[PDB]
RNA sequence: UAACUUCGGGAGAAGGGGUGCCUGCGGGUGCGUAACCCGCAGGUCGCAGUGACUAGGGGGGCCCGACUGUUUAAUAAAAA
RNA sequence: GGUCAGGUCGAGCCCGGGCUCCGUGAGGGGGGAGAAGUCGUAACAAGGUAACCGUAGGGGAACCUACGGCUCGAUCACCUCCU
RNA sequence: CGGCUUUUCCGGAGUGUAAAAAGCUCCGGGAAUAAGGGCUGGGCAAGGCCGGUGGCAGCCGCCGCGGUAAUACCGGCGGCCCGAGUGGUGGCCACUAUUAUUGGGCCUAAAGCGGCCGUAGCCGGGCCCGUAAGUCCCUGGCGAAAUCCCACGGCUCAACCGUGGGGCUCGCUGGGGAUACUGCGGGCCUUGGGACCGGGAGAGGCCGGGGGUACCCCCGGGGUAGGGGUGAAAUCCUAUAAUCCCGGGGGGACCGCCAGUGGCGAAGGCGCCCGGCUGGAACGGGUCCGACGGUGAGCGCGGAAGGCCAGGGGAGCGAACCGGAUUAGAUACCCGGGUAGUCCUGGCUGUAAAGGAUGCGGGCUAGGUGUCGGGCGAGCUUCGAGCUCGCCCGGUGCCGUAGGGAAGCCGUUAAGCCCGCCGCCUGGGGAGUACGGCCGCAAGGCUGAAACUUAAAGGAAUUGGCGGGGGAGCACUACAAGGGGUGGAGCGUGCGGU
RNA sequence: GUGGGGUAACGGCCCACCAAGCCGAAGAUCGGUACGGGCCGUGAGAGCGGGAGCCCGGAGAUGGACACUGAGACACGGGUCCA
């Protein structure tokens, strides 16, 4: 069986981008992927995406702008204090500018910069840049 | 090579274990 | 899609319909579909085969879709229909069929024992039963005062 | 996975993994046990005095031939035989047999000698509690008994 | 409670402690206070409580023969 | 405060055994050094019997041989590939 | 050489002491007046000459230097560093993502368990709802001073000290809030998983039955003097006759061609044919359960050949062995005999270059070609998917894009890109040894060190040389073919030796 | 577990009776090594290593055992006693 469905989906979505493919089809599909995709889209990394809800499985078909440099998930999904954010911010993110080290917070799901603006935080879900 | 060694180790083990056995 | 378990060969590419409500080009009433299920169960056909007959003959691919809504706590699909009438086996059709077959091998080993392959198969079948049984205990299709062993298996079959 | 568990609860597995995998270092395994302290005599000490049993010369290594000046000493408290290599040219002349001698390691305590010397683990600093490097130069101090 | 080991044994190893009489209890089996047996506490005398009679000294190496048995009925019971 | 009974806290001393650590012995094995002798030519080229390997026996020794494996395998041929 | 100032140092005044000293501080007197230690070859270069010495004596942290013109030694001279220090030996951290959490590997460099299962453990698809344990936010109780950092202030300066702010191993506590994520509880779904029906391929397994080839033997006939064996040979066999040839009968082991770049199996591994029993496996149709899932320490199980055990068998083969040859010798290649074993049954043993030196599962990432098995739409038909084109599903091979790789190679059958989980590695030899323990009948297996010693061990690829390695091609210092000659003699001549 | 003593005081601390538990692979037990903490050393960090003056707490006073006197001691420069 799979686990971390987001990791797999991200791993595909990045490998997709690396190729320069027109669109992506991610077969195993979720809230984790879809909420992350909606936060990704909201920043502008991806274009439009449609999910047909098949009686078997959602499929997401994601448009690739070409803006994503890398998007993958975080192996343990560690807990990280808002004071620890800055440690993580240098490690993972390529610069101060990019600021999607997606964290899931009390507020709902936010990017890294959006997580900051409210101020709040939680367990590390993934990154986008 | 590797045969050399196995028989040396076995001769060492068996003569020495003979000296253990006949020290036994 | 596939998974290699006691083989390196992929699993069948077959799929369900992606249908989510049913043909109205196929037509049966709730009263009529319960009757079809019950009749086939009476024969001694099992619930897998019962649906097989209903898809080929009566043109109904999966029960769930056709029936419910008619009582929308959950789907009305073959062993549920049967559970309400009291026609269900208490043991689940998954667990029953695995066990039965396991008793049949044993008999071959008895007259014949010099089998590498058949012997090994007995290991394989039993291990699946441990997993299938361990989860069922928790959910309540099997009490927790049970445990799996091969005389206890011959006692269920017989 | 590349190898090691990663799970929030899993941490003990990693904690044990490193300690076990750490011992694969000889030097780490050695100091922690105290195989360094115990084995190469001294009792871990920086130096030791001993009495000169005799002056012996040892031959040089695979390229080399030369009679290197050495003292066989007996360390006092320890009560062990050490072979200790005398520095400076003229040096062996100053060491009178049965004087008090102070002995140090040379070039890692690890057991390794200089390349040229075979068995010698050690250095001789002192004769009758004045160092050889002093005795090399005429003016400074000049020896006794 | 060791060496050894054919795991059966070695082993009752070895070594150390206790044990009497009285006074009072408890348990077991039973049936009702019989017939016995197994423990527990206190008090107390002697040099010594299995006081008598009955009653193994122990430990280790080696040689031979596996063992038990048999043997020169009556100078040799052993390794034969 | 005396002596004396019973009882209690209670070392060192002695004995026996258990666990652990150090020095050290007839005799007997290999190990890393040594410049130079001896015997043979083992591997490295198909090393002049391809090599290795697991196992088993033998030979002073490197080793040889059986069986089964493997090519990290040998020569053009071969076969087969590929072309 | 001219001028200037003038640290220690003297003398004095208070101080301080609540006795000195510490002699400061103030003032008078007053001198250019304490500087050393390492290195100088590559490494570090940061720094070069002469003399002496001559693979010595020494130098030494490593690589190294000294074997008669040494920049490396010794001394001098000169230069570089650093400076009241400088340098040696030892220990610790760094460098060492050589312990990998940040941040490491495992095809061939060290390293994949010979394969599996499933337990502990880790990890887990979607949708809804409750709680809010993890998690995040806020408040608050609190984690001494000191050390550390920042500010200001104090001591001539600064070290240090005062004050003010921050942080601290920061492991504990209470209340309020958020609910994405995670944990728990409940409900809900079919993509994963398991399950069903029906076609179907195959050297999977077990059992029964059953044929023939060849080898061997035995028997009769026929038929003479050799057969066999090799590079040559010998041993050997054979004269109550072998080899051969013909017929007859017995025995044990196996099943060329078929047979494929082929099929099957978890792995070890698996080939006459036939039937029965029986394992796995593909596809179409998801027809049935409804996350039941993945991995898996421990544990359990199968595991060639060889060995062991009991019992039964034995043609051919053949360790050991016995001859013969070969060879300098041959404990060998080569030949001629031969026992264990090779066969069966039962048990044991438990290894391997047990290989694809590549643990398992899922997702994503150019393709091309051949091939096996399954589905489909046609043409062909001997009307059977028999021949064939393509799409697709499962499987096995080659080639190759992007990428990875040190390269060789790998490249949808990953060594790519990810995630989850296991085993294992961390320089070499010592040593896969010693002990100890466990297992085994035994042989042996499993586990598994240290003393000591080394600047390599090692992998790929390059260039050349080399090969009783291959292919092509010439030669006359080549070989053959061929003619003449040296080696024999006497002498001339050069040499060895004397 | 029940009841009881003893202590300043809970409590298998001690004791009588009763029960058969308790502890362990999320590594007990045993062996080794060690005062612990604030801190410290190094290191970009993470991390590693360390317990030194000082401060904070305990432990000890030739080795072992023991009371008295006092709020407090089983008492470094008080006593008894064995070695």
């Amino acid at each position: 069986t799979l686990l971390d469905p987001l990791a797999n989906a991200l791993s595909h979505i990045t490998n997709s981008e690396r190729v320069g493919k027109r669109e992506v089809y991610i077969k195993p599909a979720s809230k984790l992927i879809g909420e992350v995709l909606r936060v990704m889209q909201k920043y502008g990394y991806i274009g439009e995406f449609e999910f047909i809800d098949d009686g078997r499985a959602g499929v997401y078909r994601v448009q690739l702008l070409g803006r994503i440099n890398k998007a993958g998930a975080i192996k343990p999904r560690f807990p990280v204090k808002v004071s620890e954010f800055e440690k993580w911010e240098k490690r993972f993110l390529p610069a101060f500018e990019f600021g999607i080290l997606i964290v899931s917070t009390s507020q709902g799901v936010m990017s890294h910069k959006e997580a900051i603006e409210k101020g709040i935080g939680g367990r590390l879900i993934a990154y986008v840049y | 090579m590797r045969w050399k060694w196995i028989k040396k180790r076995i001769r060492r083990l068996k003569r020495q274990r003979k000296k253990e056995r006949g020290l036994i | 899609m596939a998974r290699m378990h006691a083989r390196k060969r992929g699993k069948s590419g077959s799929k369900r319909p992606p249908r989510t409500a049913p043909p109205i080009w196929v037509e049966y009433t709730v009263e009529e579909i319960e009757n079809l299920v019950v009749k086939l169960r009476k024969e001694g056909y099992s619930t897998a085969m019962i649906g097989t007959i209903l898809r080929d003959q009566y043109g109904i691919p999966s029960v769930k879709l056709f029936k419910d809504p008619d009582n929308p706590n959950r789907n009305l699909t073959i062993t549920r229909i049967l559970e309400k009438h009291g026609l269900a086996p208490e043991i689940p059709e998954d667990l029953m069929f695995l066990i039965r077959r396991a008793v049949n091998l044993r008999k071959h080993l008895e007259q014949h024992p010099k089998d590498l392959h058949s012997m090994r198969g007995l290991q394989l079948i039993e291990s699946k039963i441990r997993r299938l049984v361990k989860y069922y205990k928790r959910k309540g299709k099997l009490p927790k005062n049970w445990r799996y062993d091969p005389e206890t298996a011959k006692l269920l079959v017989r | 996975g590349k190898k090691a568990p990663n799970g929030e609860f899993a941490g003990r597995k990693l904690k044990l993994k490193r300690k076990k995998f750490r011992w694969s270092d000889i030097r780490y395994k050695r100091r922690v046990l105290r195989l360094k302290e115990k084995s190469d005599p001294l009792e871990g000490a920086p130096q030791a005095r001993g009495i000169v049993l005799e002056k012996i010369a040892v031959e040089a290594k695979q390229p080399n031939s030369g009679m290197r000046k050495a003292v066989r000493v007996q360390l006092i408290k320890n009560g062990k035989v050490v072979t200790a290599f005398c520095p400076g040219d003229g040096a062996i002349k100053f060491i009178d047999e049965h004087d008090e001698v102070i002995i140090e390691g040379i070039g890692g305590p690890k057991g390794g000698s200089m390349g040229d010397i075979p068995g010698i683990r050690y250095k001789v600093v002192k004769v009758n509690r004045v160092s050889l490097k002093e005795l090399v130069k005429g003016r400074k101090e000049k020896p006794r008994r």
